RNA sequence: GAAAUGAGAACAGUGUAAAUCUCUUAGCGAGGAACAAUUGGAGGGCAAGUCAUGGUGCCAGCAGCCGCGGUAAUUCCAGCUCCAAUAGCGUAUAUUAAAGUUGUUGCAGUUAAAAAGCUCGUAGUUGAACUUCUGUUCAGGUUCAUUUCGAUUCGUCGUGUGAAACUGGACAUACGUUUGCAAACUAAAAUCGGCGUUCGACUUAGGGAGUAAACAUUUUACUGUGAAAAAAUUAGAGUGUUCCAGGCAGGUUUUAGCCCGAAUACAUUAGCAUGGAAUAAUGGAAUAGGACUAAGUCCAUUUUAUUGGUUCUUGGAUUUGGUAAUGAUUAAUAGGGACAGUUGGGGGCAUUAGUAUUUAAUAGUCAGAGGUGAAAUUCUUGGAUUUAUUAAGGACUAACUAAUGCGAAAGCAUUUGCCAAAGAUGUUUUCAUUAAUCAAGAACGAAAGUUAGGGGAUCAAAGACGAUCAGAUACCGUCGUAGUCUUAACUAUAAACUAUACCGACUCGGGAUCGGCUGGAAUAAAUGUCCAGUCGGCACCGUAUGAGAAAUCAAAGUCUUUGGGUUCUGGGGGAAG
């Protein structure tokens, strides 16, 4: 026995993106630190691309299927 | 693809109250599906429900008491004047005892019955018993 | 959602009634608590539960409860699940020391 | 959904595929091709003739017999037909060159399951019934 | 799921619910106007452009912060791309496709996957022209393809 | 045993143009072969013989289909007795129903007949969701309920409540605007009376409400009425002696006149009038321009007697300024594109191996090899088979290789390198119905086979031989041509098989898989392992108060509780693909 409608929250963060009710993402936004310039650049989850530090030129982001691995030492915060 | 979802979210409903389901989720719903089933509920088939506004088109959850026995569509929705209604009767349901025979006509979505009561009626939509 | 539950049991049931009002139907069939379907008259594996009511002093009560589990529902291995809730129902599953 | 399609649009589809399908009946396939006309009789019920001569046929599977013939010419018509004389001594009447008025056997194709290849019966001897003459108080000549 | 009885799935993209912009960014629609006609000047894609200021100026959705749809936005500022990103990148493989089987005249898999790929330019142009969205007189042969090489 | 009585036959009367007949009616008119029932059956279907009946002996014949008949026939011939419909009853043929056996409702399609081998694709058919919801109050009925009221009787009305919904109003940013009518009430001003005001009657303004015309994008569709000949069908009245049926007839006791009738419904399809709010399609402001409003200007123009000239009313054209929240629904666990790592025996060019089979060289011996159940043609000291090295050549990709992978299908497995392609996963990226299926119409499609060249190692249709057999141009054995390999043409079929059309939604349990992703743990810091999720892909296990003829089916399920969209196919068998 269930209630559709009060579902548990570890059940539905476990589903699917696309089965739950209200239906959101997974994906979230980052504020990463470089390991010198130490400028603060907000990066997407999902990056697609390669990312570079606009202030001096250092490599942050690799892209991946999903994942973004994020270079070496950087700092990040999950804006929320 | 597609189509009628008021046929999508009817047998799905269907396919609960057959199986025992306690409540149903229909997925994609409309104006119609809804309507339909407040005269169903409104008749005393369905229990209470509640939509989820699914910011595309709304989700709908249907308690189920345990009365239904069938509700489905009907493929075209042929027009249907007044005088083609035993035909109708006779035919969809299972006696002259549940009449109910959803319509739509211009005077709104009447019960089998209450199309004959405004008197007029039209088109046929779907049938619940 | 209590609420289409209550109003189904809300009135009596009464079967065939005519303008005489009288009542016709041979008789009128158990129906199944956690369903709301008819239990046969040939109905294998349906099944009545009694349970006993207690007086607040561990002895037991000349009451009863009883449940009607009808077959399928009996058959999915529900019963245990369904009659636990019927019993949430009645106010009664969860038992207090 | 089925074969057959369910649009209110579709009506013209729908109707034509019946009229083809259609054809897959013989009882149709049958009168519509003017197949009636063609027969001995030309569509008719009976034939009038002249009996051409009085011949005998064998008994088909598990039956030895021999069965009363008659090889008729249909007069308009003009065709060779095999037609089987009813009851017992019947051929005895059945004098050669006379007229005799014939009719199909159940359902104008498969001969009674005794038969081969005869389709008729025999009614008539110079226009009299063959009951008639088969009963002694009723005629002969 | 188009040209395939037989396969089909789910790529991915939920719009989250809340209709409002992000709280932690701060842009007059103005501000982001500029850096998509801008970026849109340098040729791109509305549909890389988005790619772009998502991943890197955390902007989820133009759309929700502006009230207006990038490809909007891009033409009320002259900066349209001519040619939609749909029909455009369809005609190009439809190309390259031609210019693989040529040195390849053998390649029939190829021979195949070209004719679903220029059935689809057929369906996009019935499309496009209906919304006059492109000159009625388009035509993709050979040389609308070779047209749009030079 | 006598009464009864039409057939029958009749003077009269009625009727008729005459005549016939009917009808009324006197004399005459019924008791057993009579004053009269047939026709068609009696195994089953199909109602009726269990006769120990006679004749016939697979003969004569019956039989709609099963089947009867060969000496003891329940189906023949006939007797008897029975059954069925009965002034009727058989038969032949076409046709209706049974026929859910031509199926929109309502079939079937794994194996019974039936999914096309497979994809693309204009016609056709089919298409996601949003746009006044809703509330309050009044009113007219309606129903239903009733610890209830007043009336009547052999079953209804009125009254009250609650309730629902209808309706119709009103009002609430809320389905209209003008007109004319009527008007219903109110706020002022006037007049009139009493004592500026308390009040009253009577005027202007004001919209509901109350009609008619103008408007709400255009149809579908539905309501309703106008139209849809008569006769016929249904059907009211109506004792033609009942009845068919005609439309007449009812009361002389108001009889030189009375009473009453010839009604009504259905009529789909296309046209007309008209009420309308749903579904469905269609449309309005996106280049811009639209809308409303004011003025200016230009073109056109009615009435002003008429012609000019001005003006002006009325249409249209622009410019400007003002007003208005100026104008583009979400983004489909639909679809198309962009992008990201990755996965695959997918494909096309290159390249590259590896044993083996042949065959050749270089050496090495020695009498047998090879083949079968046995042997036999076959090969061999001008050296076989054999052993080592090596080479040429054509095909082939082993073992790993499994209910595992990819490809639309056919099909696809040595390395490496290019060429264009693909799924799935990942997405807070765009585009926003673009889509499902499909006659036409195209792309593919092992083998075998065909044309013109290559190539030719192995196996091998035809063929040549051995053996085996009663027979062997067959199943074994020795050889061998076409092919098998390839380039370029052509051929399209196959148990092209899951014999199970594609798109879509649902519903049982369970682990294990292949690809992607996300959390985590150990080592370790591994393009690894494991735990846990989860999308998408083969497949299996268990099970169904779900399906079936069953075998069986997680779909072959959600179909008599018979209808998501679309394509193809079948309609006893053989002759026949
Ligand atoms: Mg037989
Ligand atoms: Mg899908
Ligand atoms: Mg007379
Ligand atoms: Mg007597
Ligand atoms: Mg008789
Ligand atoms: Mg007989
Ligand atoms: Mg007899
Ligand atoms: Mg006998
Ligand atoms: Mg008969
Ligand atoms: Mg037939
Ligand atoms: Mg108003
Ligand atoms: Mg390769
Ligand atoms: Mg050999
Ligand atoms: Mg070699
Ligand atoms: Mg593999
Ligand atoms: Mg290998
Ligand atoms: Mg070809
Ligand atoms: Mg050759
Ligand atoms: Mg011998
Ligand atoms: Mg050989
Ligand atoms: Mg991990
Ligand atoms: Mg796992
Ligand atoms: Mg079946
Ligand atoms: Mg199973
Ligand atoms: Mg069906
Ligand atoms: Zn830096």
């Amino acid at each position: 026995e269930r209630d559709l409608l009060n579902p548990i929250y570890e059940e539905e963060k476990q589903k699917n993106k696309f089965k739950r009710l209200i239906q959101a993402p997974n994906s979230y936004f980052m504020d990463v630190k470089c390991a010198q310039c130490q400028n603060i650049q907000m990066i997407f989850s999902n990056a697609q691309s390669t990312i570079i530090c606009e202030k001096c030129s250092a490599i942050l982001c690799k892209p991946t299927g999903g994942k973004v691995q994020i270079q070496a030492g950087c700092a990040f915060k999950i804006k929320n | 693809v597609k189509v009628n979802i008021l046929a999508e979210c009817l047998k799905d409903l269907v396919n609960a109250e057959k199986m025992g389901k306690k409540q149903v989720l229909l997925r994609p719903v409309s104006k119609v599906v809804l309507k339909f089933l407040r005269i169903m509920q409104k008749n005393g088939y369905i229990g209470e429900f509640e939509v989820i506004d699914d910011h595309r088109s709304k989700k709908v959850v249907v308690e189920l008491i345990g009365r239904i026995n069938k509700c489905g569509v009907i493929s075209p929705r042929y027009d249907v004047p007044l005088a083609d209604f035993e035909k109708w009767t006779n035919n969809i349901l299972p006696s002259r005892q549940f009449g109910n025979v959803v319509l739509t006509t211009t005077y709104g979505i009447l019960t089998h019955e209450e199309c004959r009561k405004r008197h007029t009626g039209g088109k046929i939509l779907g049938f619940f018993y | 959602m209590n609420s289409g539950r209550a109003n189904q049991r809300s009135k009596p049931m009464t079967g065939l009634i005519n303008d005489k009002k009288e009542k016709i139907d041979a008789y009128l069939p158990r129906k199944c608590d956690w369903s709301n379907k008819l239990i046969f008259s040939n109905d294998q594996s349906s099944v009545q539960i009694a349970i006993a009511e207690v007086g607040e002093n561990g002895q037991a009560t000349g009451s009863k409860t009883n449940v009607v589990l009808c077959g399928s529902v009996r058959s999915k291995g529900e019963a245990h699940i369904a009659l636990e809730n019927i019993l949430r129902e009645r106010g009664l599953y969860p038992i207090q020391e | 959904g089925v074969g057959k399609p369910r649009g209110i649009r579709a009506g013209r589809k729908l109707a034509r595929h019946r009229k083809d399908q259609r054809w897959a009946d013989n009882d149709f396939n049958k009168r519509l091709l003017g197949s009636r006309w063609r027969n001995p009789f030309m569509g008719a019920s009976h034939a009038k003739g002249l009996v051409t001569e009085k011949i005998g046929i064998e008994s088909k599977q598990p039956n030895s017999a021999v069965r009363k013939c008659v090889r008729v010419l249909l007069r308009k018509n003009s065709k060779k037909i095999a037609a089987f004389v009813p009851m017992d001594g019947c051929l005895n009447f059945l004098a050669e060159n006379d007229e005799v008025l014939v009719a199909g056997l159940g359902r104008q194709g498969h001969a009674v399951g005794d038969i081969p290849g005869v389709r008729f019966k025999v009614v008539c001897v110079k226009g009299i019934s063959l009951l008639a003459l088969f009963k002694g108080k009723k005629e002969k000549r | 799921m188009q040209m395939k009885g037989k396969g089909k799935g789910i790529s991915g993209s939920a719009l989250p619910f809340k209709r409002r912009s992000p709280k932690w960014l701060h842009m007059t629609p103005s501000t982001v106007v500029d850096l998509s006609v801008k970026l849109a000047k340098k040729g791109l894609t509305p549909s890389q452009i988005g790619v772009i200021l998502r991943d890197q100026h955390g902007i989820p959705q133009v759309r929700f912060l502006t009230g207006q749809k990038i490809l909007r936005i891009l033409k009320k500022n002259g900066c349209a791309p001519q040619l939609p990103e749909d029909l455009y990148f369809l005609i190009k493989k439809a190309l390259s496709i031609r210019k693989h089987l040529e040195k390849n005249r053998k390649d029939k898999d190829s021979k195949y996957r070209l004719i679903l790929v220029e059935s689809r330019i057929h369906r996009l142009s019935r499309y496009y022209k209906l919304n006059q969205k492109l000159p009625p007189k388009w035509k993709y042969n050979a040389q609308t393809a070779s047209a749009l090489v030079q």
